[PDB]
This record gives C-alpha cells, sequence and structure tokens, in this order.
C-alpha cells in the first residue's frame, strides 16, 4: 500500500 | 616586424629552434601591447597550438600551455583560440603526468566553456567527459573544484552527457569525495553535480547503491547555508528509490531534529524525505517512533497553517506510521496523547484541495482502529463532515478520481460505526438510501465497505427495518455469490440480521 511520490517531476 | 619572425621560427624542422622560440613567445604574452599584437595574428595563434600538440619536450609544453592560458583572459583572445582549433588540442593535454601542464589546460577550458559560444559542442567531440572523470582520483582539492564545475556546465540540459558520466562510473567516485574531504568550495560544487544527475530516471539508482544517502547526510548540520540546501533538494529527489536500504537508522535520527528549524525551506524538504523513506519499511517505521517522530510531526502541521506544500507530506508521513508493524498501536495512541486530533479534522474543511483532503481521510481511517479514539473523533465533529464530502463526490479533477474519495469516505464510517454512539449519529442523517445505492457499484472495493457499514447499523431493529424498506434485499442476494470472500461474507450478515 504505502505509496511514494517522485519529487523529481513535481519541481 | 617581430611577430612575423617568431611565427616562422616556431616550426622549422629542427626543434631546438622551435623549443627555444616557444620560450620567447611565452614571455611576450605577459605584456599588454604584446598580447594585442599576438591575438590579431591568425598565424601566430595557429603555429602555437600545433606546437603544444605535437611537441615531445616537457618545458616546450609547459610554456606553450601557459601562452594560451594568458590569451583566454579576454574576449578577443578566446575567439582566436577558438578559430585556430585549439580545443581538441587542450583536451589531449589532460593526460600529462606534469602538474603544471595539467593544471593550466583545465583552467583554459573552464574559461572557454564560460564565455565562448560553440565551446560546449566542441569539447564534446574531443571527448572531454571520460577524461575529466578519470582525473577525479587526484588529491589536490583545488584541482578537483575546477574539474567538477566543468562537469556541471556540460551536463546541464543534456541527457547524452549524463549517460556518459554514468557509463564511466561517475556516481561512486563523487560520493567518495563527500565522505573524505572537508574543503567547502569542493563539497559545494560536487553536490551541484550530484543534483543535476538526480533528475533523470536511469541515473538515480547508481547513487543510492554506492551509499550516496549516508554520504550526503553527513553535512546536514554544517555552517554553510548553500551546502545544506543543495544536500536537501538532492535527498528529496533520490528518496522514492531508497525505500529499502539497510542502515538508514543513522540518517533518520538527524532528519527528525531538522523539523525544528528557523528555515522553512529546510522544514519542507525534510518533510517529504521522511514521508518517502517511511514506505513499507518496518525497520524505518519503528526507529522514527523511538526518537519521538510522532510528537515532532504533529507540531509541524500546527505551525504550517494553510501552506499546503508542508502539510501534505507530513500527513502522509503519519498515515504510513499508523500501519503494519509492532508499534502501529503505540503510534495511533500517541497522535491523541499529543493533542493532534483537533487539527487533523480541520484540514477536511476548505481552503483545502483534493490531493490533501484525500490523504487526511486515509489518516483518519487508521486512527479509528484504536478504541480510545472513538469518542474523541466524534466530538471534534468528523462524522457530519465526512458524510458531506461523500455526497459531492458521488455525482461528479485536480488530479484526483472522484471514485477514490467515495471508497475512502465509506471505509472511514465503516470502522467508526463500532461504537453505538456513532451509529445513532450516522443513521440520523438520511444516509441509508445512499449506502444502498453503492451496492450497485462496478468496483468490488466499494461493495465490501458499503455492505460492511450496513452490517454494522443493521444490528438494531429499527435500523434493519429501514434498510429492508429501501429494497436492499434485491442487490444483497446477488452479492452472496461473489467470489470475493469479503463482499460475500458481509452480504450474508446483513440479510441474517434483518431477519
Amino acid at each position: 500500500l504505502d505509496t511514494p511520490i517522485n519529487y523529481s517531476l513535481k519541481y | 616586424r617581430a611577430i612575423p619572425e617568431l611565427t616562422k621560427l616556431l616550426n622549422d624542422e629542427d626543434q631546438v629552434v622551435v623549443n627555444k622560440a616557444a620560450v620567447m613567445v611565452h614571455q611576450l604574452s605577459k605584456k599588454e601591447a604584446s598580447r594585442h599584437a599576438i591575438m590579431r595574428s591568425p598565424q601566430m595563434v595557429s603555429a602555437i597550438v600545433r606546437t603544444m600538440q605535437n611537441t615531445n619536450d616537457v618545458e616546450t609544453a609547459r610554456c606553450t600551455a601557459g601562452t594560451l592560458h594568458n590569451l583566454s583572459h579576454h574576449r578577443e583572445g578566446l575567439l582566436a583560440i577558438f578559430k585556430s582549433g585549439g580545443i581538441p588540442a587542450l583536451v589531449k593535454m589532460l593526460g600529462s603526468p606534469v602538474d603544471s601542464v595539467l593544471f593550466y589546460a583545465i583552467t583554459t577550458l573552464h574559461n572557454l566553456l564560460l564565455h565562448q559560444e560553440g565551446a560546449k559542442m566542441a569539447v564534446r567531440l574531443a571527448g572531454g567527459l571520460q577524461k575529466m572523470v578519470a582525473l577525479l582520483n587526484k588529491t589536490n582539492v583545488k584541482f578537483l573544484a575546477i574539474t567538477t564545475d566543468c562537469l556541471q556546465i556540460l551536463a546541464y540540459g543534456n541527457q547524452e552527457s549524463k549517460l556518459i558520466i554514468l557509463a564511466s562510473g561517475g556516481p561512486q567516485a563523487l560520493v567518495n569525495i563527500m565522505r573524505t574531504y572537508t574543503y567547502e568550495k569542493l563539497l559545494w560544487t560536487t553536490s551541484r553535480v550530484l543534483k543535476v544527475l538526480s533528475v533523470c530516471s536511469s541515473n538515480k539508482p547508481a547513487i543510492v547503491e554506492a551509499g550516496g544517502m549516508q554520504a550526503l547526510g553527513l553535512h546536514l548540520t554544517d555552517p554553510s547555508q548553500r551546502l545544506v540546501q543543495n544536500c536537501l533538494w538532492t535527498l528529496r529527489n533520490l528518496s522514492d528509490a531508497a525505500t529499502k536500504q539497510e542502515g538508514m537508522e543513522g540518517l533518520l535520527g538527524t532528519l527528525v531534529q531538522l523539523l525544528g528549524s528557523d528555515d522553512i525551506n529546510v522544514v519542507t524538504c525534510a518533510a517529504g524525505i521522511l514521508s518517502n523513506l517511511t514506505c513499507n519499511n518496518y525497520k524505518n517505521k519503528m526507529m522514527v517512533c523511538q526518537v519521538g517522530g510522532i510528537e515532532a510531526l504533529v507540531r509541524t502541521v500546527l505551525r504550517a497553517g494553510d501552506r499546503e506544500d508542508i502539510t501534505e507530506p507530513a500527513i502522509c508521513a503519519l498515515r504510513h506510521l499508523t500501519s503494519r508493524h509492532q508499534e502501529a498501536e503505540m503510534a495511533q495512541n500517541a497522535v491523541r496523547l499529543h493533542y493532534g486530533l483537533p487539527v487533523v479534522v480541520k484540514l477536511l474543511h476548505p481552503p483545502s484541495h483534493w490531493p490533501l483532503i484525500k490523504a487526511t481521510v486515509g489518516l483518519i481511517r487508521n486512527l479509528a482502529l484504536c478504541p480510545a479514539n472513538h469518542a474523541p473523533l466524534r466530538e471534534q465533529g468528523a462524522i457530519p463532515r465526512l458524510v458531506q464530502l461523500l455526497v459531492r463526490a458521488h455525482q461528479d479533477v485536480e488530479g484526483v478520481r472522484m471514485e477514490e474519495i467515495v471508497e475512502g469516505c465509506t471505509g472511514a464510517l465503516h470502522i467508526l460505526a463500532r461504537d453505538v454512539h456513532n451509529r445513532i449519529v450516522i443513521r440520523g442523517l438520511n444516509t441509508i438510501p445512499l449506502f444502498v445505492q453503492l451496492l450497485y457499484s462496478p468496483i468490488e472495493n466499494i461493495q465490501r465497505v458499503a455492505a460492511g457499514v450496513l452490517c454494522e447499523l443493521a444490528q438494531d431493529k429499527e435500523a434493519a427495518e429501514a434498510i429492508e424498506a429501501e429494497g436492499a434485499t434485491a442487490p444483497l442476494t446477488e452479492l452472496l455469490h461473489s467470489r470475493n470472500e469479503g463482499v460475500a461474507t458481509y452480504a450474508a450478515a446483513v440479510l441474517f440480521r434483518m431477519s
């Protein structure tokens, strides 16, 4: 479940 | 008169003449009216390059390299070096065992890359990437500083370039620098390189395997403002790929303390990282618990206010912690024991957006698994607001599917309904008709929790009767034959109770 967020693509 | 004579002596056939003429030309370059005279000579500049390039003596090289280096301190002199095809030659010199000759070359190129248009394309044909990376093993910290800064100019906005560095083994070479030396100007530029590489999706894993995560954690408390910020942007970029590295118990300690800072760019970057490393790792989840992670995080959301770039990552970090592991219980109890329940239910109301509201409903579901939280959550007034959101989503954005907001909201009420008090509230909101309508969804997930909440409320005569009056008997029978042992077990329960 626990899901990551690719901060490389948000900034 | 002079220039035309030296040019000729620069390449006869007999070297001592060329070796002794170089020494002369070299000294004229230290004088102003001499350089100006040397630049505007399309032949002097040419002969000089082919000599540094084809010579076999040491000092002839040591002197010719110095002559070009002085010509680079001004625009007119750069344009000349450029036309005479001097770059391919300069790269060649990057393999000399002579310190003086090596240390010039690199600086002349550095200048060309910074102010001459075309240099970038050229230095890439000569193949200056594999060479500069091969020099990363030397020991002169000032030498390194200049070299690494050259890598960053060429790697910016170019994937072909990041792949060669990668292919030549740059990642576990730079990391070594970070955990060996202390010169600040070196540690700053080497991070500027690592940063640019952390963007692409192929160049990321190579850094985490070397140990880039532990090597970058070392300088989080250094006096340099710029070094601590570049280190942080970079740890946030790698984060979604280091969720399984052992021995991260060291870095997780520091990160927590860094929540308490005067810099709000340091708080924001620290938030997301703790959020990502907390995914599916029971070893990291516990460690954060032992060092007072829960208490620290609750406090972070309180001062953040309406700044959604801080609150979002933090809430996701508490959500991960209150689930799947030995201290998951302690976690749920602590959030309450630290005065956090109030603020959690406030984020459900506007100004807020969809991405944020989605994560808070998820945090609330977990929190309800602890008995001691049934009464508190009610008094804050979550039930009336949870139902309200369910409605507006049913019918219908921002990056969120409205069906998700519906599956989460229902599962929230499902667990809360374990306490009688909450049931009397939920029922008295004309909710039943809607719950019955969810039985018709094509999504199995929604079917289980919909039939679940009904199973809870149906344990009371009046309630059961009102459910049967809507006509749930029709759909409930069909769900008996579901191969989803969950959607089934629950459809058999509701029918049993209302009969």
